[PDB]
RNA sequence: UUGAGAAGCUCAGACGAGUAGGCAGGCGUGGAGGUUUGUGACGAAGCCUUGGGCGUGAGCCUGGGUCGAACAGCCUCUAGU
RNA sequence: ACCAUCUAGUAGCUGGUUCCUGCCGAAGAGCAGAAACUCAGAUCAGUUUUAAAUGAGAGUU
RNA sequence: UUUCAAUGGCCCGUCCACGGACCAAGGAGUCUAGCAUCUAUGCGAGUGUUUGGGUGAUGAAAACCCAUCCGCGAGGUGGGAACGCCCUGGCGUGCACCAUC
RNA sequence: AUUGGAUAUGCCAUAUAAAGCGCUUUCGAAGAGUCGAGUUGUGCAGCUCUAAAUGGGUGGUCAUCUAA
C-alpha cells in the first residue's frame, strides 16, 4: 500500500485508501514503525493532492479512518500521525501548508471524537488522561525542540473550537488543555511560551477535570 | 522539486530564453505571462499557482 | 525538503506502467547556477587547440 | 543512487563521495517568513510605499 | 662540541624516518574514523525504493 | 625554450595502443612480466613493500625454476640482487610458487630423429 | 565581504540574507541584526568553529536548561582530538562531514540558520558563539 | 491599491570645481558556448543621407537611396578589441 | 669597405600610448580611503570666556 | 540644413620649443613562470584526480574513474557581541578581541 | 596480389650428438704509457714520472663494486 498510496496517479491512490481499511481493521497489535512507513505514504497521499474540493474530502477521510482503527492502537495511529507531520512540516512549501492546516484541524477533532465514543464505555477522565498522556510525549513534549511551533499555535487556534464542535450542547468536566498548560508551564522555547496563552482560547468553565 | 524560489533566482537573474531586454523595462515571450513583462510576479515558470 | 517519492515508468507505445522508481537523492542535490557556470566554464576550455 | 550516492551515504562507483549539502533547509524563503512562527512574534508593520 | 656535519646531513633523515611513517599511519586513522562515524541509513528512507 | 605538453593525450593513446599491440602478438600471456617484492632501501621506505627487478639465484633455486628456463616462461632474473634475510627469501619463493601455480605452458614441438 | 550585501554568488547564502532581512526589520531582536551583519562577511571574517571549542565553551555552568542552541555564522568543523562528544544542538551554516555524524551519532542534533529561525525566530535561548580570528 | 525583477517598489533630507591618484557602473569590436519556434533574394551585411527617434554620454534604433549573401539581439566565455 | 646572423645588443633618456559617465581626491611621517572594533551611557575642536559657552558623535591598531 | 543678425569666441597635443599638408588603413601594459594581499568557490585536520594507469561505439586531444606516491598544513579580573529572568536599571550567562595574574 | 608469426600434416633429419641440473678426495685464467702521482690549459686534454694482486676502484676497519 504504501508505494501505491503516493502514486503519480490519483485513481491508484485512492484505489490504495479503499484497500486501507481492511489493513488497519486488523485486530493485531502493530509496531511503531509500521505506522511510521504508512503515514510516510499517506503524507504523500494528501502532498499530491490536486483541488481544494478534492484534497478537503481526502482530509474528511483520513480523519474519518481513525475510528476504523483497532482500539488497541488507535492511539498509536494517531501519535504517529502527529510525529510524521511534525518532522515534515518545515519541508511543505506556502502553497501546500493550507491543505495540511485542514488535515490537523480534522485529525484534531478526530482525538476529539473518539473521546466521546469511548465516554460511553468507559469513564471520560481516564480516556481524556490516556488521550493527554499522547499529547505529552507527541507534539506537546518538552524534551524536544525540534516540532515545530507553527503546529502548535494551530492546536491551540482549533483546540476548543474542535472540542465545541464535538460536543455541541455541553462538554463535561475534564482536563482538556492539560497539554498546553503543562507546556507554557515548561517549555524550553520561550516563543512557544510567550505567545501560547494570547492564542489558547481557553475556558474556564470546563477545566476542573 | 518545485523550489518556485531557487527557479527564480536560476531564470529571474541569470537566464531564461523568454527574456526580451528593453532600455526600461525586461519582457517575456513565454505565452503564459498575464503582463508579458519580466518580473517575480509575473513570472509563469516561478510561480506555481498562475493563472 | 518533501518532494515528489517516486518517478513514472513509460513504454514504447508511451503508456504508462505500473513500477515507479523512488526518485534518487541527486534531484534533491543543491541546484547552483553560479557554481555550475565556473566550473562550465573551465571545463569549457579544455579541448582547445594552440594557436 | 550508485553513481551520486546521498547526503549520508556514499556512492557506489565515486570513492567515499557525498552528495553536497546544502546551506538552507527549505530553499522556499516567502514559507518561512509568511510562516505561523515567524508572523506571530513580528512587530506590526508599518504602511507599503507610504504617503507623502 | 656539537656533532660531525655528516650527522647534520644526517639529522634531517632522521626526521625522514618518521615521515612517511606518519602519514601512512594518519591516513588509515582517518579510514578508521570514517567507518566509526557512520550515518545509519534512516528506515524510513527505502518504503519507496 | 619551453616543453609544451599538447601530445598528452596523444602519448597515453600511442602507450594503449602499444599495450594492445603487444597482447595481440602475445595474448595469451600477460603483457606484462612478473616482478618480485622488495623493500626499499633507506630508513625513511624500508618499512614499505615495492616490485622490485627480478628474482635472485638463491629464489628461484629454493622455488624450482633454473635459471635457464626462467626466462622462457616470464620470471626476470636479477643476478644483482641478493638475500641477506630470510623473510626476503620465503616472500619472494612464495611469489614464484604461486605465479607457477597459476601457469599454464603450452607445449613446443621437439625434433625426433627417426634413428638412435 | 561589506556592509549592504554578501559578495557570495551563491544564491542558498542570499535566500538565507533574504529572511534574516526580515527578521532585522520586523522584530526588535538585535540577535537577527547581529545574524544579518555577520551573514554579510567574508570567508575570514568568518572563521570556522570546532566542535571541541562549542562543548568547551557550553560546559562547566551546563547545568542551566541548556536548551539554548549554539549558534556561528560560520562552519563547524571537527575535532577527532577528544573522543566523547556532548550532547550539542548547533545551527552552522556548514557542518563537516565528521562533525555533522559525530554531534548527530553521539548527542543532539544540527540546524541550519533557517531551521533556527523558525524555532527562535528573536534568538531566544541562543549561544551565538564566534570563531578566533588569528588566521 | 493590485506598486516582490526584495537585485523590486516607496518616503525624506543634504550635497555637486578638480590635476596626480583610488573606486564603481556602463558603451563598442573579432571569435566561443547556449538562446531568440531570431532576421534574410518580398533583399543579409556594408556604404550614402539638409529624413525621424532614443540615451548626460560611449552609442543605439529607424525611413529613403545604393547594394547583392549572409546577419543580429539576449545570457556566459575569450581576446592580436 | 661591404654582407648575413648574433640582435627584440646596452635606456637614468626622447617621442608616443586608443571608449563613456559617475564618485572620492591630494601632496605641492603627514595629507586620502578600505576592512575589522567601540561607540551620545564619547570624546573632541585652527573658537571664545574663566583660573564654562558653542559646534561636531568620537576614535583607534 | 543653409544663411543673416546680436553676443561670446586667441590652435591642438607634448615638454618658449617640439610634433601637425590632407584622408583611409595599420599602430603600443602583452603572454608566461614566482610571490604577496583581498574576494569568491569546494572541502576542512586535513587538502590537492589530469607524472601515469583505467576508460571513453559518435568523434576518443573531451568527459568520467583512480592505485602508489608526493606537496603544503597540522586557569581567574575588567571591558565586551548575544541571550535569559525581573521591577531605565538590577541579576545570571558572557563569543571575538584588548589590557591584566 | 605481396608477406608476419603460429597451427595441422607430409617427407627428410649427419643423435657415435648436443644441453639443463645432482654431486665433488680435481681445477678455476679475468684487459698497462693504463690506474696512480706532480704540474699547466679548457671531468677532459697536454707535458714529466709511472704501478699492484685478496689487488684495485668508490663509499661509510666495514660495506660495495670489479675499470682500462
Amino acid at each position: 500500500f504504501i508505494k501505491k498510496l503516493a502514486a503519480n496517479d490519483r485513481k491508484t491512490r485512492d484505489k490504495a485508501l479503499e484497500s486501507l481499511q481492511r489493513f488497519l481493521s486488523q485486530k493485531k497489535k502493530f509496531e511503531r514503525l509500521d505506522f511510521l512507513k504508512l503515514w510516510k505514504g499517506l503524507f504523500y497521499c494528501m502532498w499530491m493532492a490536486d483541488k481544494p474540493l478534492y484534497q478537503q474530502k481526502l482530509s474528511d477521510n483520513l480523519a474519518a479512518l481513525v475510528p476504523i482503527v483497532w482500539i488497541d492502537n488507535r492511539i498509536l495511529f494517531q501519535s504517529t500521525f502527529w510525529e510524521t507531520m511534525g518532522r515534515e512540516w518545515t519541508g511543505i512549501d506556502i502553497l501546500r501548508t493550507d491543505k495540511f492546516y485542514l488535515l490537523m484541524r480534522r485529525f484534531c477533532a478526530a482525538a476529539f471524537r473518539d473521546i466521546q465514543t469511548r465516554s460511553k464505555t468507559a469513564l471520560l477522565d481516564k480516556v481524556v488522561a490516556e488521550y493527554n498522556q499522547m499529547w505529552m510525549d507527541g507534539p506537546f513534549n518538552t524534551e524536544n525542540l525540534a516540532f515545530p511551533n507553527g503546529i502548535l499555535f494551530h492546536l491551540a487556534d482549533i483546540w476548543t473550537e474542535e472540542l465545541r464542535k464535538v460536543y455541541p450542547e455541553d462538554v463535561p468536566k475534564a482536563d482538556w488543555y492539560l497539554p498546553f498548560d503543562s507546556t507554557i508551564k515548561s517549555s524550553h522555547n520561550v516563543v512557544l511560551r510567550k505567545t501560547l496563552p494570547k492564542r489558547l482560547d481557553r475556558v474556564s468553565e470546563y477545566t476542573k477535570d | 522539486m518545485q523550489q518556485d524560489e531557487v527557479i527564480w533566482q536560476v531564470v529571474g537573474h541569470e537566464f531564461c530564453s523568454y527574456r526580451i531586454k528593453g532600455e526600461a523595462q525586461n519582457f517575456c515571450r513565454n505565452e503564459y505571462n498575464v503582463t508579458g513583462l519580466c518580473n517575480r510576479q509575473s513570472c509563469p515558470l516561478a510561480n506555481s499557482r498562475y493563472a | 525538503a518533501a518532494a515528489r517519492p517516486t518517478v513514472s515508468i513509460y513504454n514504447k507505445d508511451g503508456s504508462v506502467s505500473s513500477e515507479t522508481l523512488a526518485l534518487p537523492f541527486v534531484f534533491k542535490a543543491p541546484i547552483r547556477p553560479d557554481l555550475v557556470r565556473s566550473v562550465h566554464t573551465a571545463v569549457a576550455k579544455n579541448k582547445r587547440q594552440p594557436y | 543512487d550508485s553513481v551520486f550516492g546521498s547526503t549520508t551515504e556514499v556512492a557506489q562507483l565515486k570513492k567515499n563521495y557525498f552528495l553536497p549539502e546544502n546551506i538552507i533547509s527549505n530553499a522556499d524563503v516567502t514559507r518561512l517568513i509568511n510562516s505561523d512562527e515567524i508572523q506571530s512574534i513580528v512587530k506590526a508593520a508599518g504602511p507599503s510605499r507610504v504617503k507623502r | 662540541t656539537f656533532v660531525s656535519s655528516t650527522m647534520v646531513r644526517a639529522a634531517i633523515r632522521n626526521q625522514a624516518a618518521q615521515r612517511y611513517v606518519n602519514r601512512q599511519e594518519s591516513k588509515l586513522e582517518r579510514q578508521v574514523r570514517a567507518q566509526q562515524n557512520v550515518i545509519p541509513e534512516d528506515p524510513l528512507d527505502n518504503v519507496f525504493a | 625554450y619551453v616543453k609544451t605538453w599538447f601530445n598528452q593525450p596523444g602519448r597515453k593513446l600511442r602507450r594503449r595502443q602499444a599495450r594492445q599491440t603487444k597482447a595481440a602478438k602475445i595474448a595469451p600471456r600477460p603483457v606484462e612480466a612478473i616482478r618480485p617484492a622488495v623493500k626499499p632501501p633507506t630508513i625513511r621506505y624500508n618499512m614499505k613493500v615495492r616490485a622490485g627487478r627480478g628474482f635472485t639465484l638463491e629464489e628461484l633455486k629454493a622455488a624450482g625454476v633454473s635459471r635457464r628456463v626462467a626466462s622462457t616462461i616470464g620470471i626476470p632474473v636479477d643476478h644483482r640482487r641478493r638475500n641477506r634475510s630470510e623473510e626476503s627469501l620465503q616472500r619472494n619463493v612464495e611469489r614464484i610458487k604461486v605465479y607457477l601455480a597459476h601457469l599454464i605452458v603450452f607445449p613446443r614441438k621437439a625434433g625426433q630423429p627417426k634413428k638412435g | 565581504s561589506q556592509r549592504s550585501k554578501p559578495a557570495s554568488e551563491n544564491v542558498y547564502l542570499k535566500l538565507l540574507v533574504k529572511l534574516y532581512r526580515f527578521l532585522a526589520r520586523r522584530t526588535d531582536s538585535r540577535f537577527n541584526k547581529a545574524i544579518l551583519k555577520r551573514l554579510f562577511q567574508s570567508k575570514t571574517n568568518r572563521p570556522p568553529i570546532s566542535i571541541s571549542k562549542i562543548a568547551a565553551l557550553t560546559s562547566r555552568k551546563s547545568a542551566s536548561s541548556q536548551n539554548k542552541t549554539t549558534v556561528v555564522v560560520g562552519t563547524v568543523t571537527d575535532d577527532e582530538r577528544m573522543l566523547t562528544v556532548p550532547k550539542l544542538s548547533i545551527a552552522a551554516l556548514r557542518f563537516t562531514k565528521s562533525a555533522r555524524a559525530r554531534i548527530l551519532k553521539a548527542g543532539g542534533e544540527v540546524l541550519t540558520l533557517d531551521q533556527l529561525a523558525l524555532r527562535a525566530p528573536t534568538g531566544s535561548n541562543t549561544v551565538l558563539v564566534r570563531g578566533k580570528k588569528h588566521a
